[PDB]
């Protein structure tokens, strides 16, 4: 709880290390002594326990699975933690697959939906109680909105942590059984607030009825959060499709698979437009790898065809000749370069994933590449003065950069 | 700024009165709409209950020694008004299990309750009935009373759990610290200092 309790912090302080490392030490207490911390024993009550006579160890992982569903952070990854090593030390020597088996057995799938989806323990909230933005009551603030996304950011944490280890299978967990909020919030999510910034996360003139203000420190603490749940969702998307070979029909139901590539290709071309802030390697370095890695899960799924569709409006071999030489190696207009940039990293990207050629096809048929061949001869001729003027051009770190 | 009228706005309604007119009933409207929109939440309701947890349980009663021998005697007119005191106090002191309700008078319930009941009974009725030098018997309670405090309740678990198990979630239960509206000169930002827990020790 005094994790959970730091995460209104600064990573200076150092609350979250010190902390961390009394739970490791703890743990480490109980797995050299489980065998004792098993029978039911009368111990203390913790705070936050209903009252009982007797504690085990069972109580404890029951209590960290439910607890599994917080909207803190690092205090959810130790809850899994937690979970996932104290589990082989129950009376029996089961996996948490059939742990969780029989304790979905014992309560159906419901309770399981309800740990996921219910944005902590106790009262319900979370996304099942606020599905959409639109939930909510009172005047809008930059404290309250970031709440919802923390929300999701917690379910979807949970759900991909319990997916991809293959503990519960996707079909069972998010299928058509109940009820489960998670495949709307994300729709929600992707298609009405994604690609947009804070003035249409405050809607237009809603039940509030105040224009009020946006501080400039405001819009990027908004574009943290805001960027920080379409990446979790590309890592759900990519564990989903990895993991269920009949996936497909589950990822049907996001009913927003256009909006899905929209962000994607959005990605691609330009990070910084939908909110993604310069100035943090740490950020920007994991984009690459998990688009990468959501372009090989589609590939080698039912859904390849539309996500070459919706590249090739992005990534056309014509644009890349039209744009490659407008007024190169000039003192000004870094408009272009910047382009021509982001197009050649969007390029390479899609070689890294295995889809260059089909995005940029042959178009000459000779043995020799149409665009790679005009690409070296504009790079082997801009260093070239050209003509009969007698100027031979200057190169800065950026424009040898980008040659 | 829901707090700074809430606090007046609660103090007030305790005693209204409305006309026959069709201006009193769109007052009665009005003030029926402001307190809608102002009890929302009711985070305000049990942070009271809380407090007033942490009230001494036979003081309380001393006052009513101050009260209803104002209704003794005189009362060439004795009302109805009195139907309004029980329920004040079985609803902090009779109740045998109420929102908020610690260990201290819980047991001042478990050790007063059926005295009083078996002094009075239906104490609506029996007041209103009996009225002479029989009242007597308020010192018989109140020197039991007195010497049945014992101890100072001490620690927060005792006296009230609300205040002891308080806790800020997200999207609920927020509370702000009373008297930070001082309403001159500036509006105020609202930043305001929050409720996020209580010490232990009374």
């Amino acid at each position: 709880e005094s994790l959970a309790l730091a995460h209104a912090d600064e990573k200076s302080l150092g609350t979250i290390q010190q902390c961390c490392d009394a739970i490791d030490h703890l743990c480490r207490i109980i797995e050299k002594k489980h065998v004792s911390l098993n029978k039911a024993k009368k111990r203390r009550l913790p705070r936050g326990f209903p009252p009982s006579a007797s504690l085990c160890l069972l109580d404890l992982v029951k209590w960290l699975l439910a607890h599994c569903g917080r909207p803190q952070t690092e205090c959810r990854h130790k809850s899994i933690e937690l979970f996932y090593k104290f589990v082989p030390l129950l009376p029996g020597n089961r996996s948490p697959n059939l742990w969780l088996k029989d304790v979905l057995k014992e309560e159906g799938v419901s309770f399981l939906i309800n740990t996921f989806e219910g944005g902590g323990c106790g009262q319900p909230s979370g996304i099942l109680a606020q599905p959409t933005l639109l939930y909510l009551r009172g005047p809008f603030s930059l404290q309250a909105t970031l709440c919802w996304l923390d929300l999701l950011l917690a379910a979807l944490e949970c759900y991909n942590t319990f997916i991809g280890e293959r503990t519960v299978g996707a079909l069972q967990v998010l299928g058509t059984e109940a009820q489960s909020s998670l495949l709307k919030a994300v729709a929600f999510f992707l298609e009405s607030i994604a690609m947009h910034d804070i003035i249409a996360a405050e809607k237009c003139f809603g039940t509030g009825a105040a224009g009020n203000r946006t501080s400039p420190q405001e819009g990027e603490r908004y574009n943290y959060s805001k960027c920080t749940v379409v990446v979790r969702i590309m890592e759900f998307t990519t564990t989903l499709l990895n993991t269920s070979p009949e996936g497909w029909k589950l990822l049907k139901k996001d009913l927003c698979n256009t909006h899905l590539m929209r962000v994607l290709v959005q990605t691609l071309c330009e990070p910084a437009s939908i909110g993604f802030n310069i100035g943090d390697v740490q950020v920007m370095a994991h984009l690459p790898d998990v688009c990468v890695n959501l372009m090989k899960a589609l590939k080698m799924s039912p859904y390849k065809d539309i996500l070459e569709t919706h590249l090739r409006e992005k990534i056309t071999a014509q644009s890349i000749e039209e744009l490659c030489a407008v007024n190169l190696y000039g003192p000004d207009a870094q408009v272009d370069r910047s382009r021509l940039a982001a197009v050649v990293s969007a390029c390479k990207q899609l070689h890294r994933a295995g889809l260059l050629h089909n995005i940029l096809p042959s178009q000459s048929t000779d043995l020799h590449h149409s665009v790679g061949t005009e690409l070296l001869s504009l790079v082997y001729k801009g260093i070239a003065p050209g003509d009969e003027r007698q100027c031979l051009p200057s190169l800065d770190l950026s424009c040898k950069q980008l040659a | 700024y829901p707090q700074a009228i809430v606090y007046p706005f609660i103090i007030s309604s305790e005693s209204y009165s409305f006309k026959d007119t069709s201006t009193g009933h769109k007052n009665k409207e009005f003030v029926a709409r402001i307190k809608s929109k102002l009890d929302q939440g009711g985070v305000i309701q049990d942070f009271i209950n809380a407090l007033d947890q942490l009230s001494n349980p036979e003081l309380l009663f001393k006052d009513w020694s101050n009260d209803v021998r104002a209704e003794l005697a005189k009362t060439p007119v004795n009302k109805k008004n009195i139907e309004k005191m029980y329920e004040r106090m079985y609803a902090a002191l009779g109740d045998p299990k109420a929102p908020g309700l610690g260990a201290f008078r819980r047991k001042f319930i478990q050790t007063f309750g059926k005295e009083f009941d078996k002094h009075f009974g239906k104490g609506g009725s029996k007041l209103l009935r009996m009225k002479l030098s029989d009242f007597n018997d308020i010192t018989n309670m109140l020197l039991l009373k007195m010497n049945k405090d014992s101890k100072p309740p001490g620690n927060l678990k005792e006296c009230s759990p609300w205040m002891s198990d308080f806790k800020v979630e997200f999207l609920r239960n927020e509370l702000e610290i009373p008297g930070q509206y001082d309403g001159r000169g500036k509006p105020l930002p609202e930043y305001h200092v929050r409720i996020a827990g209580f010490d232990e020790r009374v």
